[PDB]
C-alpha cells in the first residue's frame, strides 16, 4: 500500500498550535488632545 | 492557519437612515507544510579496514554528522522547495534596499563607482518599522571589520577613537556574526577605488524579526545502521539518515540590503 | 510523500471553451467550480448554470438543460430575473484562478456555458471538482 | 449572483534605494 | 449543505484532447492526476509524463519539457527505460474514471501529453488536482 | 469550527478604533470631525532652499539641515506652556543620519547608532503622518530631490489646540425582527467627535 | 581511472593585498 497509490483519507496531518497574523496599527495621538464629555448631539460654547 | 485581512465593517452614516449597510468581513486561510528526508552511504572492505591502523569506521561517523550539520544549516539559508526547506535568501520575499554609488571624479566628467559607507548602515538600521518589535543584523566578520577600519577626511578613525583596535559590545549592539553567509569583500581584496572597488548586487546584510519571520521544525536526529542487503563476507556497507524542515512565515518582517 | 488525491478529490472538465459537458454529481455530496484564464481579456463575460434531469429512455444518460433558480442568502440582494448567474472580471490576471459555487443541487447533473459564445469566452476554462463518494 | 474568491500563484519581488542625507550641502 | 471545495482543491486542465497545458504545482504540497473518457475507446493510448522549469528569460513562465525518470518500489519492475508512462486500457467504460499520480515532483511545473496524437486520443481528458496549499 | 461571532466583534472594535484616529486627524466635516491637518490653519514655516551650482550659474534644490529643527523647536512661544513635536519615523532615521563636513556624525558620535530619550526629547512618533521622505526614497540630490511643500513636522500644546468629544461607546444588540428561526443579525455603532480649538498654538514645518 | 593525489611542493602561498575604506569622499 504505496502513499503513492491510495488516498489522503488514512494520513491526517498535525495541528500546529500557531497562527500568522502580520497585521498591525500604527500609534495614536488621541491622549495628547484634551478630553471633553457630552450627553447631547449639540453643544455651545 | 493565518489571518489574511480583517475587513471594513462600520461606516459614518447620516442620522436620517434608520437601516444599516453590510460590510465585507475577513479572511482566513489554511496553510500546511511537509518534511524532507536525508540521506548517504559509504562502503568498506573488511581486510583493509581490519589491518589498517586508524579507525576510519568512527571518522566516517564523525564526517558524516558535521556534513549533516552543514548541509542542514545551507539549506534552511539558500535551499529550494522541491526537496530542501526553501530559503529566504532564494525565495526573494524580503523587501531589497540598494545603496547609491558615490562620484569620484570631476563634477564635469563623473565616474561613478559603487561605494558602501557608515551613514548607511545607520539609515539601514534605523528604518526597521516599530510594531514589528525587536530584531536582529547577520553579517559576515570582513563586513564588520570593514566598517570598523574607517577613518574621516582627516585621517582620524571612527567609532573607537584614541584607541588601537575597536570592539564593541556585539549582543548590545543587536548584531550577531557568522561566516556562512555571502561575503562581499572577497576575502579583504575588495572595497577601494577603481578595480578594487565593489562589485554591483553583492550581499552585505540582512535584519528581521527572526522568531515570526521564519520557522523550523525537528523530527528525528541521526541513526546509523549496518545494511546486510549489501554487506558481503569481503565487504561491507553503511546507511544512516535524518529528517526535518523549515518553511518562511511573515514575509513583511525582513530586510536586505545590498550594493546598488 | 505524495498522494493520490484523485482517488477522493476527482475533477472533471466542465468547459472547454468550445464545447460543454455534463458533470455527474449523484454519486457526491460536495462539489464546486473552479475558473482560470489563458490569455488576457478584453471585456467582461458572464456564464449561465444548468442541470439536467435523467432522460427518460436511458436513466444513465442525462435530460434536457434545465435553468438554476436562485437562493437569496439570510439578507442580501437577489437576482434581477431570480436565476443563478456568474461574472468573470476582466481585471484578472493570468497567473491567478477563481473558487465558485452554488447552494443547492436540484438534478444529478450540472452545466455551465457561457451567454454568448466569441472571444472572451474562448479563452477561459472551468473544472469541476467534487468530494466524499458515498456509494 | 455567486461571489468568486481570488488570489495569485506567482509571487515578484520589489526593490528600493537608499537614500540617505548629502555632504554638508551649505547656503 | 455545500461547500467551496475550489478554495482548498483547485483543478486545472491538463489535456483537453487536442492541446497540453503546463501545470503550475509548486504552490501545493500535493497533486493528482484525474482520467475521463468521452467515447468507447477501439485501442490502447499511452501518455507521457513531464515537466518543466523556470525559465532564465521570465522566472513567471515554464521552459522546455523535460520528462521524469522512474522511481522504482521495493517489490516492482522498473521500466524499460527509466521514464515515467501511464497506458489506459480499452476496458475503461464511458461511465468510470481512473486516479493516478507519481511518487516525486521534480520542476515546479508538470504536464501531461500522449506518444501520438492520433484518432483514440482525442477521447480522453486528463486534469489535475492539488491537495494543500504552502505559500 | 472556528468561532467567526467573536472574529466579527474584533474587526468591528479594530474598524472603529482606525477610523476614529484616522478622522480626527485627516478627517473632513461632512460626516466626520474635521482634523487639523485638513484644516490648515496652523501658521506655517517654510525652508530656504539650497544652491548645489556654481555661484554665476545657481542651482537651487530644496533642502532641509539639522539647524533647522533646532531653529523651529527654539521658537515656540513660552506664553503658551508646554508643547510636543510629531513625525514620521522616517523623518528621524533621516535626521539621525546626518554628517558634517569631515564625515562625523552629528548627535550620537563615536557609536554606530543614535537612540535619544524621546520622552525627555518631547518628540512622539506617529506612522499615521505623511512621510515626506517617500518610504526612504526621497531626500538626495537631483532625481532624489524632495517635493516642496511637504509636510515635515507639527508642534502645539494639544491640550488646548485640539478636544476630543466621546458620547456613547460602542454597544452590541441583536435584532429580534429580522432573526427569525434559520437566521441571526446583529447591529452595532457608536457617536464620537471632535473640533479645534485656538488655532493659534501650533505651528507646522514645511520644505520650500 | 586512477584517482590521483595532488599536492604542491612550494609554500608561497600569494600575499593578497588588503584594501582599506578610501578616505571621506562624499556623495
Amino acid at each position: 500500500f504505496e502513499a503513492s497509490t491510495i488516498g489522503p483519507a488514512f494520513f491526517t496531518p498535525q495541528v500546529l498550535a500557531l497562527e500568522v497574523d502580520c497585521n498591525i496599527e500604527c500609534a495614536s495621538l488621541l491622549d495628547l488632545y484634551g478630553q471633553i464629555e457630552v450627553s447631547r448631539s449639540t453643544f455651545t460654547y | 492557519m493565518k489571518i489574511a485581512d480583517y475587513g471594513q465593517l462600520g461606516e459614518y452614516t447620516c442620522d436620517a437612515k434608520c437601516d444599516a449597510e453590510f460590510g465585507e468581513p475577513g479572511n482566513i486561510r489554511h496553510l500546511e507544510g511537509k518534511t524532507y528526508d536525508y540521506r548517504g552511504v559509504f562502503c568498506f572492505n573488511r581486510k583493509n579496514l581490519q589491518e589498517a591502523n586508524y579507525d576510519f569506521l568512527s571518522f566516517m561517523i564523525g564526517a558524516a554528522q558535521r556534513s549533516h550539520r552543514i548541509n542542514r544549516n545551507r539549506a534552511l539559508m539558500v535551499g529550494d522547495g522541491i526537496n530542501e526547506p526553501k530559503g529566504w535568501l532564494k525565495e526573494d520575499c524580503f523587501p531589497t534596499f540598494l545603496t547609491l554609488p558615490v562620484n569620484t571624479g570631476t563634477p564635469e566628467n563623473p565616474v561613478q563607482t559603487p561605494a558602501f559607507l557608515a551613514q548607511d548602515w545607520r539609515r539601514f538600521v534605523t528604518s526597521f518599522p516599530a510594531e514589528y518589535g525587536d530584531a536582529r543584523s547577520v553579517m559576515h566578520q570582513n563586513v564588520f571589520g570593514y566598517l570598523a577600519a574607517m577613518v574621516d577626511a582627516n585621517g582620524r578613525f571612527l567609532f573607537g577613537d584614541g584607541d588601537l583596535t575597536f570592539s564593541p559590545d556585539l549582543v548590545r549592539e543587536r548584531i550577531r556574526i557568522s561566516n556562512c553567509l555571502p561575503d562581499p569583500t572577497e576575502g579583504n581584496t575588495k572595497g577601494g577605488t577603481g578595480q578594487d572597488a565593489f562589485a554591483a548586487g553583492s550581499f552585505i546584510a540582512a535584519q528581521a524579526a527572526w522568531k515570526t519571520a521564519y520557522y523550523a521544525v525537528e523530527k528525528r536526529p541521526m541513526f546509523f545502521e549496518q545494511y546486510e542487503g549489501g554487506s558481503s563476507a569481503w565487504c561491507v556497507k553503511y546507511q544512516f539518515g535524518a529528517e526535518d524542515g523549515g518553511f518562511v512565515g511573515c514575509c513583511e518582517h525582513g530586510r536586505v540590503l545590498r550594493i546598488g | 510523500m505524495n498522494f493520490n488525491v484523485g482517488v477522493d478529490f476527482p475533477s472533471f472538465i466542465a468547459w472547454d471553451g468550445t464545447t460543454s459537458f455534463p458533470v455527474k454529481i449523484d454519486g457526491f455530496n460536495q462539489f464546486g467550480f473552479t475558473f482560470k484564464v489563458i490569455e488576457e481579456l478584453t471585456a467582461d463575460v458572464p456564464f449561465n448554470i444548468f442541470y439536467h434531469e435523467a432522460s427518460e429512455a436511458d436513466p444513465c444518460v442525462p435530460g434536457p438543460a434545465i435553468r438554476v433558480p436562485d437562493v437569496p442568502f439570510c439578507d442580501g440582494v437577489a437576482t434581477a430575473d431570480g436565476l443563478a448567474t456568474v461574472v468573470i472580471p476582466e481585471a484578472v490576471a493570468v497567473d491567478s484562478f477563481c473558487a465558485g459555487s452554488v447552494p443547492c443541487f436540484n438534478g444529478p447533473w450540472i452545466s455551465i456555458a457561457p451567454v454568448t459564445v466569441n472571444a472572451d469566452s474562448a479563452k477561459v476554462q472551468v473544472t469541476v471538482t467534487m468530494k466524499g463518494a458515498t456509494r | 449572483m455567486i461571489k468568486l474568491n481570488c488570489r495569485p500563484l506567482c509571487q515578484t519581488p520589489t526593490a528600493s534605494r537608499l537614500v540617505s542625507p548629502p555632504c554638508f550641502i551649505c547656503r
